[PDB]
């Protein structure tokens, strides 16, 4: 129950628990392994967000969508190209604060990208909320390694 | 194009930089190495880049000095320090990430000592010299950042490496006769329960009364009184801390002076954006000099988009203050050579309540400004709340639009003409207690309205300043496009900050002296110099 207590000290116990149990590495894994599992979960959602964003840009978006859709594309490109790879390197080599920086990065981007939409439900809102919530659970887990 | 790149602060042509590494002097040439990502605007693939100088301000680039080239550092060349051996030879101790991603300590030394610029470095086949294993039981993921080494009275070297065990921070001590065979000491030089990881430890002597530097291995003669300074960068809080104490050479342990605890409650070099700092002994002009890394306060997107991240602050000479309660820092005096020949001077101006005075004729985005403030009616100062103990939090809740008896008064730097954007570096003066003659001087670096873009980290900074408000209040600001370095009370309170204005750029930035307190304050003297650009790597 490293998983249990690790997930107690995060902003969303259930999301944390669901995610870690979906990866066998968590049976015997230490806190760094559990952090890496979370990064994978974020990477999995951010990939989908990224592919979704491509569709809507290659499909004649409304005038008030274009400005968001381009920003979101860049946001998720930074998440997938800079932030997450960084976090994977930091957790694997042992500099947790750079993993923390990477998790706080994707949390703000996901939210930012969501909030660009007025009426305030984007076409891929679940993915932004998933990427936001998973990034916050991830931060909590990495706080432990500081 | 690149409105936030600095004109005279150290930074590479592009890409991510963090910790300063192995600062040294050798054959009259200053070396700065630094952690650098060769192919990105975020941390990763970290190597030691290298630049040299003869003034600490203008820097010539060199090839990467230290990079993965062997098992013991194949997965990265992390931070470390230079030691100058008695014969005059420099060696570098640094953390390598080994083939199992464990953190280990390796040695490098010059390939050609006749090369003053020490461009190529070779590495010992004995590396790693110090490592985690089953016997020492050191945590392989929390074991890095070797200090400069110091030679004890018994002719055995000491070196410390930052580490932790659970929530306990450590300064693991190793000793050596030849500098090749290192042996772990049972007890560490110091530790602390609850602090977390101790990154980038530093350990150096300072003279009791005086501003000169002390050689790291230098002893306290039956005349000369030395204190020692232990510094740690803390994972937990993202700040740099130091305590003043004595070095028990018998025990080989550091004892902070009564009142000091080596954790988050300790004092800081800088109360703003400042990390992974490292000193070295400048034997050429007898001074200890402190390097500090200031990361970006913009978004990671902005970093990736502009193509670089991280600067060094201007190197600062440091020493023990008269009272022995804190360290004093001041930008190295070589930085003053950048000052334009024609200074802008204001003297004997009265900033009434709610006033601001603009300073004309200066390159406001790239300037050095020193100012003296005199308050007339100290007794009119408000009694501070006894529960108000955290200076940063005071600055956060009492912004510049909240008036008090004395203050806010100070500077508005990197400001737009109509003050859509500005950074306030100011003072408040409180009465320590009701009807008292003791006073509390607060220093704020407020960047809440520094930029119209909300993505920027606009956190405000604060710090109390140990100075007598009966005497005039000193305030110096180095301004450089996206960095403001503030020094209260001739170096007793330092606040580095990062800002990214939309309007206040180049010719469109402005500089004001101001006073929004109830009482009026005089400006005895205000010197604002335009700063020329340095030639930097
Ligand atoms: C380099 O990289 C970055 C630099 O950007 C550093 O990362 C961190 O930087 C700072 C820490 O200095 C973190 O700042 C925090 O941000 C929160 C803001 O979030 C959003 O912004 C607005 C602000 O208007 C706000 O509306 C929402 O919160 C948004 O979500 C703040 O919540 C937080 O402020 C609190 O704490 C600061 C002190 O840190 C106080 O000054 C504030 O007053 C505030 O206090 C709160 O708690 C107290 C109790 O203690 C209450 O009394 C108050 O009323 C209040 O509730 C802070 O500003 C930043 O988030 C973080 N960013 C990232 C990306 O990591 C990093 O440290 C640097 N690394 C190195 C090595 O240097
Ligand atoms: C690294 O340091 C020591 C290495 O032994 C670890 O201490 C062990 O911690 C585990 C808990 O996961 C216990 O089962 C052992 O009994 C501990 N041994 C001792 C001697 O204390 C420690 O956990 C590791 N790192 C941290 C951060 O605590
Ligand atoms: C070492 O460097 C010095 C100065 O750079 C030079 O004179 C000398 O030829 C170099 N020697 C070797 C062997 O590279
Ligand atoms: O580049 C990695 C380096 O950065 C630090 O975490 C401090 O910022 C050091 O402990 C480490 O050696």
């Amino acid at each position: 129950n490293l998983v249990e207590t690790t997930c107690k000290n995060t902003p969303n116990y259930q999301l944390c628990l669901k995610t870690l149990l979906s990866d066998k590495r968590s049976a015997t894994g230490d806190i760094t392994t559990l952090a890496l599992i979370m990064v994978d979960a974020i990477k999995a959602k951010a990939n989908q967000a990224a592919v979704t964003i491509s569709k809507l840009r290659h499909s004649n978006p409304p005038a008030a969508w274009k400005g968001p859709l381009k920003n979101c594309a860049f946001s998720y490109k930074v998440i997938l190209t800079a932030s997450l790879p960084e976090a994977i390197e930091a957790l694997t080599k042992g500099d947790p604060k750079f993993a923390e920086d990477g998790m706080v990065g994707s949390s703000g981007d996901a939210q930012e990208c969501e909030e660009y939409f007025k009426g305030s439900k984007s076409p891929f809102s679940a993915l932004n909320i998933a990427v936001h919530e998973l990034s916050d659970v991830g931060r909590a887990i990495v706080r432990n390694l500081l | 194009n690149q409105p936030y790149r600095t004109g005279f602060h150290f930074q590479p042509p592009k890409n991510w930089m963090n910790d300063p590494n192995g600062p040294m002097i050798y054959k009259g040439i200053y070396h700065l190495f630094y952690q650098w990502n060769p192919k990105g605007a975020v941390w990763g693939n970290i190597v030691w880049a290298h630049s040299t100088s003869t003034d600490l301000i203008n820097w010539d680039p060199h090839p990467p000095a230290i990079f993965p080239s062997a098992p013991f550092d194949i997965n990265g060349c992390w931070s470390g320090s230079a030691t100058i051996l008695p014969n005059g030879k420099p060696v570098i101790l640094y953390t390598g990430i080994d083939p199992k991603n464990q953190q280990v300590q390796n040695i490098a030394e010059p390939k050609n000592l006749s090369d003053p610029y020490l461009r190529e470095w070779k590495k010992s086949p004995l590396n790693p010299l110090m490592a985690p294993d089953a016997v020492n039981g050191i945590n392989a993921s929390s074991f890095r950042d070797p200090t400069t080494a110091w030679l004890g009275q018994d002719k055995k070297w000491r070196v410390i490496i930052g580490s932790k065990i659970h929530r306990r921070g450590l300064a693991i001590t190793y000793t050596s006769k030849d500098f090749l065979k290192w042996e772990k000491s049972p007890e560490p030089l110091h530790y602390d329960d609850g602090s977390g990881m101790w990154e980038c430890p530093d350990f150096f002597p300072v003279t009791r009364f005086g501003s000169n530097g002390v050689e790291t291995s230098s002893f306290g003669e039956p005349n000369e009184i030395l204190k020692h300074v232990l510094k740690i960068s803390l994972d937990d809080t993202k700040h740099d801390y130091y305590t003043i104490g004595t070095y028990d050479r018998v025990k080989d342990k550091f004892v902070p002076d009564n009142g000091f605890k080596m954790d988050g409650t300790a004092p800081r070099y800088d109360y703003g954006k400042y990390y992974a700092s490292k000193t070295f002994f400048d034997s050429a002009k007898n001074r200890r000099i402190l390097w500090g890394w200031t990361n970006e306060s913009s978004s990671v997107e902005d970093d990736v988009e502009k193509g670089w991240s991280g600067i060094q602050t201007i190197p600062r000479k440091i020493w023990l203050d008269r009272s022995g309660k804190q360290l004093i820092q001041w930008p190295v005096r070589e930085v003053e050579r950048l000052r334009t020949k024609q200074v802008k001077n204001l003297r004997n101006k009265v900033l009434k309540s709610g006033s601001r005075l603009e300073v004309y004729g200066v390159t406001a985005a790239q300037a050095d400004v020193e100012v003296l403030f005199k308050v007339r009616d100290l007794e009119k100062a408000d009694v501070i709340e006894p529960s108000w103990t955290d200076p940063q939090l005071i600055c956060s809740k009492m912004n510049v639009s909240v008036k008090s008896g004395l203050g806010p008064f100070g500077l508005m730097v990197l400001a737009s003409k109509n003050l859509e954007e500005y950074t306030s570096v100011y003072f408040r003066i409180f009465k320590a207690r009701q009807n008292s003659n003791k006073y509390v001087v607060l220093m704020c670096s407020d960047q809440s309205r520094s930029s119209l873009k909300e993505d920027n980290d606009k956190t405000t900074y604060g710090a109390f300043v140990d100075i007598n408000p009966h005497q005039p209040l000193s305030l110096r600001a180095l301004i450089d496009h996206s960095v403001v370095e503030s020094f209260g009370g001739k170096g007793r309170a330092c606040i580095t900050s990062r800002v990214y204005p939309k309007l206040a750029i180049g010719k469109s930035s402005h500089l004001f002296a101001f006073n929004y307190g109830y009482q009026s304050v005089d400006v005895l003297n205000l010197n604002a110099w335009s700063m020329n650009s340095a030639q930097i790597s």
